[PDB]
């Protein structure tokens, strides 16, 4: 959550005044503008994203149709012994 | 709220949709050569508009099917219908809403804004004695007014666009005057 | 000059200099080609972003300055070897200092050098934001697709 | 509201108008008014060619009228 | 070159039997390297002390490896041996202040560089020579989250 | 009759003349009502959360590669001179050469035109660009995706080579980052107003373009429905 | 008024997007009636 | 509506903003939070004073 305040960049360093100085800072950058930092970027960082949000429009599930499912299973044989008394009933009057 | 019939959907889909009705009209007689064309229209514009008005239901098998489906084409574009219609009873622009002395719309002063005050009065003094806020005062001078009843009728039509006051005085205004809000 | 580091603002009318929490600088114009003014110099003030960290810079570490604009062009490029702009300026050893909205790649640090920046930027794309919304799918995504 | 009973005296009017190119008034309006609200009492429709295309305009006003209700409704309950 | 354990960049295996560690592939299948890397085991260098080969693969030796294309020379990387970044104190009270951590070997002859995310800060600028920075990052705030309705 | 009644009545049928038929159909409309009805608000609901998608990947995309191919092309160009174009003449020299059709001057014109329908896309440098959408009018104009940038570089300060003040200044700039005043400078300077976490507007009309499955879903219909009645036939003759 | 969240009920502004058509649709049939009874006389 | 109102809404309790949120500048007792010994983070935050 949040907001970054505190902003800088990683680095390499070296101790004071050695001959690698001039030469590793323009091969460095020259990194950045040819594109070869951002290929390195989707191969190890930027792959895998759980990140749906947080309003999170949810895809409801069978979870809710055991409510309604139950009472409708419990008709058709709730049912059958209602059949079976009131063809009877017609037999009795 | 715009019109009724014009707001939720475009002119385009008033047309594709009518067309339709007669064009599924159309082949419903002709699965009648399979094994009354006055009663087919009938049936499906009917259908569409959830009326209580028929006389007969088709007999041959092949149109059994199409009839199904068509029935459910009907309910999914009335509950479209009622679903977004609802999304434009909920939505609103917001920008104007300022924020006070905080808010950067009121730190850099383009020509677009006009501040006001009650000149030689208390507002001034609090401005002009402190500094970092000086950036702000030096726009100020060249609008302010001469007295509180004059600047609120010339906020009224558009030629003040903000004004700044005591609150004692404001909210009582907003209140009974219902054009304005703090 | 640039919109969000360097603003340029005409003077007060009263008393020749504009007010406080800025630096005057003062900037070179000449007349027609046909015939041209000597020393002609026309001073104005310039506040901003670049211009406080400036003098935030200046009263850490005591040296005193002043500012003076460019007029040979914008940023500045390599053609002919040759070099326009802040670049060209500071090239021929009579600027010793540039300041600004100056980018960063691989030529100019072969001719000035440069220091840790404080602002992340690069390449960015902007694209009016279209009137509507996306739903290819609408009308089956809700509810389930098994049920 | 009214303006809407108002128009269903005068479409009810105009039913009885047409009836001159077993009906009867109380189930002309009776007819009207299920087919307003979700058409839910059955009712025996009348045999009138334009009388049946003016309820099915009729039909037309209140699905349009009903959906709007439900809608705005909401409108109310999360505000 | 000295190199910190990290989460995101230096990943560190056991080797197999053979001595080096079996190479793998990604959803691409390009070849992924494994350069060796010699660092202590177990969780603290207090009451042990072992130097066990490993590899070690990731981002940041990448780009060790395409600098030292351009820049002809060898390398061979070992992990430090406190495990902590490192800053200043005062040890027995005496005039002298020293450095501790990944930080002082740079410093007194164990080391020419440091690839790891050492962030670049007023007290470390001091005295060493940070070239420019290749990935601009933060420092932020995580907290659990709280389950929703059924 | 159940098949149509489990959606508002909508078909006119024959009821069947029992009593626990009754029973059945009843309890089946039952669960009618609640289906349909929840079907209605979870749509409405999940209309309400949209979420809105640029109509472009990235500057590495083929929408920006090929504009002959497409639709009337994206017309888009920059302010020449600056560092932009350099990066853009060394690696993708054809796209720069397509590039010189419209050639912009300055920015205020080109942002101009980009709100009069003559422009449809812009490239230039990343802090300018933010800054400029929290001043404009209302909020018509944003950056893609989420201000993510394609060339990690930063400004500076440039000095004459070969001096002390080098290192005087590099050293004194890390004390203000220590303060952290620079947040200050920020909240002053460089904030802006708009732009809080996209909220979307409002979808409107509903124009043929997503309707495209339902008249499909009909159409196939159609079809198999004319492939049963040949299919019937032909086996009925026999 | 208050609560700037404003839900706002709709009004008369309205009726005329309905009621116009329906009622048009009155007078719109008016002479179909005459239409129709034509072709039955006709034939 | 009912149903609708119930599937959009959520009542966003409270997220630790940033360094301004009173729950850290006034700790409590509630609350535990720790950093990386001798890493850079510390240094920030000895050095400053308020
Ligand atoms: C971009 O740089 C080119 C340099 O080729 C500028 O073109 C010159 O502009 C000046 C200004 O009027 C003219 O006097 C020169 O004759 C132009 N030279 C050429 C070869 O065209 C161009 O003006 C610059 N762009 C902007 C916006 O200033
Ligand atoms: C009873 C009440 C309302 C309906 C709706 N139904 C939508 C399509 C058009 C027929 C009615 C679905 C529920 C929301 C109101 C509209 C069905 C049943
Ligand atoms: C560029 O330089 C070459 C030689 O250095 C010269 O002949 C040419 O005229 C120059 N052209 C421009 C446009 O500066």
């Amino acid at each position: 959550t949040g907001e970054l305040f505190f902003r800088s960049g990683f680095g390499i360093g070296m101790r004071k005044d050695s001959p690698w100085k001039q030469q590793v800072s323009l091969s460095i950058l020259k990194s950045h503008e040819n594109g070869f930092m951002e290929d390195l970027d989707k191969t190890w960082v930027r792959y895998q994203e759980c990140d749906s949000r947080s309003n999170a429009p949810a895809t409801l599930t069978f979870e809710n149709m055991a409510g309604v499912f139950m009472l409708v299973a419990g008709g058709i044989v709730a049912g059958i012994f209602l059949i079976f008394i009131e063809i009877a009933y017609k037999r009795h009057k | 709220t715009l019109d009724s019939f014009m707001q939720p959907f475009q002119s385009t889909l008033w047309l594709l949709v009518g067309l339709s009705v007669h064009v599924v009209a159309v082949m419903l007689y002709l699965l009648d050569r399979f094994s009354t064309l006055s009663s087919a229209m009938w049936f499906s514009w009917g259908v569409l508009l959830n009326s209580g008005i028929g006389e007969g239901a088709p007999r041959s098998f092949s149109a059994r099917i199409l009839g199904m489906v068509w029935a459910g084409f009907a309910m999914i574009i009335v509950a479209s219908y009622t679903a977004n219609l609802a999304a434009f009873l909920v939505l609103d622009r917001p920008e104007e809403r300022i924020t006070g002395i905080n808010d950067p719309r009121l730190r850099n002063p383009s020509d677009k804004f006009i501040y006001a005050t009650v000149k030689q009065s208390s507002v001034d003094i609090y401005f002009r004695r402190q500094v970092e806020l000086s950036t702000m005062y030096r726009h100020m001078e060249k609008h302010n007014y001469e007295s509180a009843a004059e600047a609120i009728q010339a906020v009224r039509d558009n030629k003040l666009h903000a004004f700044i006051w005591d609150s004692a005085v404001l909210e009582f205004e907003a209140s009974q005057k219902c054009d304005l809000v703090t | 000059e640039e919109a969000p580091f360097v603003i340029v603002e005409s003077v007060d009318p009263l008393s020749g200099t504009c007010m406080r929490n800025t630096v005057p600088c003062q900037k070179r114009i000449i007349s027609e080609n046909k015939t041209d003014e000597e020393p002609g110099y026309i001073k104005k003030c310039c506040k901003g972003f670049c211009i406080d960290i400036l003098k935030k810079i200046s009263k850490s570490v005591k040296f005193t300055y002043d500012l003076y604009l460019v007029t040979n062009g914008k940023h500045g490029k390599k053609i002919n070897g040759t070099w326009n702009g802040m670049i060209g300026e500071v090239v021929m050893k009579r600027a010793y200092m540039a300041v600004g909205s100056l980018t960063i790649n691989e030529e100019r640090s072969e001719v000035v050098d440069f220091s840790v920046p404080f602002i992340e930027t690069g390449i960015s794309v902007m694209v009016s934001r279209s009137n509507g919304t996306v739903s290819p799918s609408a009308f089956l995504e809700p509810f389930s697709a098994d049920v | 509201w009214v303006m809407m009973f108002v128009m269903l005296l005068i479409v009810s009017a105009v039913a009885v108008f047409v009836f001159e190119y077993s009906f009867t008034i109380g189930k002309a309006i009776w007819l009207l008014w299920g087919l307003v609200f979700n058409n839910s009492v059955p009712v025996q429709n009348p045999k009138g060619t334009t009388s049946k295309i003016m309820v099915s305009v009729w039909a037309f006003f209140a699905v349009i009228f009903l959906a709007s209700y439900t809608a705005n409704l909401a409108a109310f309950m999360i505000q | 070159i000295v190199t910190i354990h990290q989460e995101p960049f230096v990943y560190v295996k056991p080797t197999m039997s053979d001595g080096t560690c079996k190479e793998e592939f990604t959803v691409n299948g390009d070849p992924v390297k494994k350069v060796i890397c010699t660092g202590p085991n177990d969780t603290s260098p207090g009451s042990p002390r072992h130097t066990v080969p490993q590899c070690c693969y990731g981002f940041c030796i990448d780009l060790l490896i395409k600098l030292a294309r351009t820049m002809q020379f060898t390398y061979e990387v070992h992990l430090v041996a406190d495990g902590k970044f490192g800053t200043q104190e005062r040890v027995q009270n005496s005039n002298k202040k020293e450095w501790n951590g990944m930080m002082g070997e740079l410093l007194s002859g164990q080391a020419d560089m440091i690839v790891a995310p050492l962030t670049i800060n007023n007290e470390r600028a001091q005295y060493i020579e940070f070239s420019k920075p290749f990935k601009y990052q933060g420092l932020t705030i995580l907290v659990k989250k709280e389950i929703p309705r059924s | 009759l159940l098949w149509g009644l489990v959606f508002n009545n909508s078909v006119p049928v024959q009821n069947p003349k029992g009593t626990t038929s009754k029973i059945m159909v009843s309890v089946w409309a039952f669960f009618a009502v609640i289906f349909l009805a929840s079907y209605t608000a979870n749509l409405a609901a999940f209309m309400i959360q949209e979420e809105y998608v640029d109509q472009v990947s990235g500057l590495s995309d083929k929408k920006f590669q090929r504009p002959n191919d497409f639709s009337p092309p994206f017309r888009f160009g920059t302010v020449p001179n600056g560092s932009t174009e350099r990066n853009i003449r060394n690696n993708y020299a054809e796209m720069h050469a397509y590039m010189g059709k419209f050639n912009q001057r300055g920015v205020d014109d080109a942002l101009l035109s980009l709100k009069t329908g003559k422009l449809d896309a812009f490239i230039y440098d990343a802090a300018v660009l933010n800054y400029m959408a929290g001043r404009d009018e209302g909020c018509k104009l944003v950056t893609i995706g989420s201000g993510k940038v394609f060339a990690s570089t930063g400004y500076g300060i440039a000095i004459q080579k070969d001096s002390g003040w080098k290192r005087q200044v590099d050293l004194a700039i890390l004390q203000l980052f220590g303060d952290g005043e620079m947040e200050e400078l920020e909240a002053l300077w460089l904030t802006g107003i708009c732009h809080n976490e996209k909220n979307e507007v409002m979808s409107s009309q509903l124009d043929i373009d997503n309707m495209a499955g339902v008249f499909y879903m009909l159409g196939a219909a159609m079809a198999l429905s004319l492939i049963t009645f040949i299919c019937e036939h032909l086996f009925y003759w026999q």
